[PDB]
């Protein structure tokens, strides 16, 4: 099964905007639509992001994403303390029929 | 309100049989597109089944054969049965929604199923 | 009676089977196998197209030189027949004496059964209507190729 | 052949529509040389035997599906396009073909009507369709006009940027289905002539003489096509 690639941790202090790349190809990302999810330790996943940029009701403002072809990306202007956790991201692999989830990304609000 | 509720996790020796089910309100489970998750402690979440609302199951190569899966509208409960159970199933298993291929919504706490001597 | 203009089988004139239709609009023959609803007096300077009710699901369709006389029609394996004969005869009030044969016209693959058909549609109608047996013939062909006698 | 296998497309999988093509000679051999086609899928037909094979009706359904769907238009194949939207059992030895609709979809990006039929109660019937605009509900709340957090839709359209895709990138599918009722079928498919050059065997058009052949004179009506002079003998044709 092929897995997207994300980067293993990403760290920024409070009131710098965060970026979290999730690496991909078009048999997966290139052809088929991107969500992110956001676990926080002992919690079942709550999506993040609706659909390429949008946003489903129910999330919080400062959270935004981009897909950039192959590859996607995650941006929040700031990170509060509620912001640290861990974020997945999912598409459907057209060949091989399976959600493809990457391993995550360790946000830490410094 | 929708609600997701699961049981059947339980220590279990390789090759058994277990079942699991999820119990929903406010969405009809032949209706909704249902989809089985599972985290192995402190790692990446895999995808396991999909059931269309026709009828139609996808499954992953890794759970392949190994997993089985029924929906039952009586019941309005959704069944993951598992057998030939390897070292790698140990993981907390959330039933989910899927709007279709496009997104998962309302996961669930789900039940953490031990493979183990 | 040139008020004539065709005529309609219509095995059962219902939805369910389907029917034959014939009209000359003095310019080409139509043919219509579209199933026609039951109609109780269809009539054809008088008004035109009201024996048309619902024309649902046409199979075949075909338009050929109008007919503008004596037919004959018949139907095996599937296969409709048509022969058509037209001579100038007077100052007879039934059959006229006299040698007359007929030639074929067209062979048309409708493929079903018209058990009970209808009437024409239009003056005295003055219409005669026989029925086909099976018989054994002996004809006469002459030198150059034309049926004239037969017993 | 043209009226369906090559005319603007904006037909979408979840509405595909049926065409009765009959009493027409029918030349395969224009499509299967085109070369102008992805695909030519065909399951119960010998390419050979197309031409040779005579139908009764022969019924083509045109629709737009993405290139990754292409193969959920086949026997046995489980799948949102399939299933809710077009399916076939066997295509009664019908055959697949599938036509690049990338340059069709002009402009930087238009949906065009394309949908997909995502959410239906169950699997469509060999050959069925579904046009139904009646919201999903998918939950115990009845969902009449009012939209509800679980009224959603049930058709959903399709983006065709020109750039990439590929895969979101639609092959238009024609799928052809001929079958063979009780009705005479005509749909099927000459050398030059020397006449008292040698005797040489043949077959006009039922017949097989295998005799000379030889200018004649005789009358001979329109209608008529051979002659028989004597004991039901052939001799002489048109
Ligand atoms: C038969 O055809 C010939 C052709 O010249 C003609 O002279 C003759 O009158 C025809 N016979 C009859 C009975 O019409």
């Amino acid at each position: 099964q092929s897995v997207l690639t994300q980067p293993p941790s990403v760290s920024a202090a409070p009131g710098q905007k965060v970026t979290i790349s999730c690496s991909g190809s078009s048999s997966n990302i290139g052809n088929n639509y991107v969500s992110w999810y956001q676990q926080l330790p002992g919690t079942a996943p709550k999506l993040l992001i609706y659909d390429n940029n949008k946003r489903p009701s129910g999330i919080p403002d400062r959270f935004s994403g981009s897909k950039s072809g192959t590859s996607a990306t995650l941006g929040i202007t700031g990170l509060q303390t509620g912001d640290e956790a861990d974020y997945y991201c999912g598409t459907w692999d057209s060949s091989l029929s399976a959600w493809v989830f990457g391993g995550g990304t360790k946000l830490t609000v410094l | 309100e929708v609600q997701l509720v699961e049981s059947g996790g339980g220590l279990v020796q390789p090759g058994g049989s277990l079942r699991l089910s999820c119990e929903a309100s406010e969405i009809i489970v032949n209706r909704n597109y249902m989809n089985w998750v599972r985290q192995a402690p402190g790692k990446g979440l895999e995808w396991v089944s999909i059931i269309y609302p026709g009828g139609s199951t996808f499954y992953a190569d890794s759970v392949k054969g190994r997993f089985t899966i029924s929906r039952d509208n009586s019941k309005n409960t959704m069944y993951l049965q598992m057998n030939s159970l390897r070292a790698e199933d140990t993981a907390v298993y959330y039933c989910a929604r899927s709007y279709g291929d496009f997104y998962v919504d309302f996961w669930g706490q789900g039940t953490l199923v031990t493979v183990s001597s | 009676s040139n008020i004539i203009r065709g005529w309609i089988f219509g095995t059962t004139l219902d939805s369910k089977t389907q029917s034959l239709l014939i009209v000359n609009n003095a310019t080409n023959v139509v043919i219509k196998v579209c199933e026609f609803q039951f109609c109780n007096d269809p009539f054809l300077m008088e008004s035109e197209f009201r024996v048309y009710s619902s024309a649902n699901n046409c199979t075949f369709e075909y338009v050929s030189q109008p007919f503008l006389r004596e037919f004959v029609f018949k139907n095996i394996d599937g296969y409709f027949k048509i022969y058509s004969k037209h001579t100038p005869i007077n100052l007879v009030r039934d059959l006229p004496q006299g040698f007359s044969a007929l030639e074929p016209l067209v062979d048309l693959p409708i493929g079903i059964n018209i058990t009970r058909f209808q009437t024409l549609l239009a003056g005295a109608a003055a219409y005669y209507v026989g029925y086909l047996q099976p018989r054994t013939f002996l004809l006469k062909y002459n030198e150059n190729g034309t049926i004239t006698d037969a017993v | 052949f043209g009226e369906v296998f090559n005319a603007t497309r904006f037909a979408s999988v979840y509405a595909w529509n049926r065409k009765r093509i009959s009493n027409c000679v029918a030349d395969y051999s224009v499509l299967y040389n085109s070369a102008s086609f992805s695909t030519f899928k065909c399951y119960g037909v010998s390419p050979t035997k197309l031409n040779d094979l005579c139908f009764t009706n022969v019924y083509a359904d045109s629709f737009v599906i993405r290139g990754d769907e292409v193969r959920q238009i086949a026997p046995g194949q489980t799948g949102k396009i399939a299933d809710y939207n077009y399916k076939l059992p066997d295509d009664f030895t019908g055959c697949v073909i599938a036509w690049n609709s990338n340059n069709l979809d002009s402009k930087v990006g238009g949906n065009y009507n394309y949908l997909y039929r995502l959410f239906r109660k169950s699997n469509l019937k060999p050959f069925e369709r579904d046009i139904s605009t009646e919201i999903y509900q998918a939950g115990s709340t009845p969902c009449n006009g009012v939209e509800g957090f679980n009224c959603y839709f049930p058709l959903q359209s399709y983006g065709f940027q020109p750039t990439n895709g590929v895969g979101y990138q639609p092959y238009r599918v024609v799928v052809l289905s001929f079958e063979l009722l009780h009705a005479p079928a005509t749909v099927c498919g000459k050398s030059t002539n020397l006449v008292k050059n040698k005797c040489v065997n043949f077959n006009f058009n039922g017949l097989t003489g295998t005799g000379v052949l030889t200018e004649s004179n005789k009358k001979f009506l329109p209608f008529q096509q051979f002659g028989r002079d004597i004991a039901d003998t052939t001799d002489a044709v048109r």
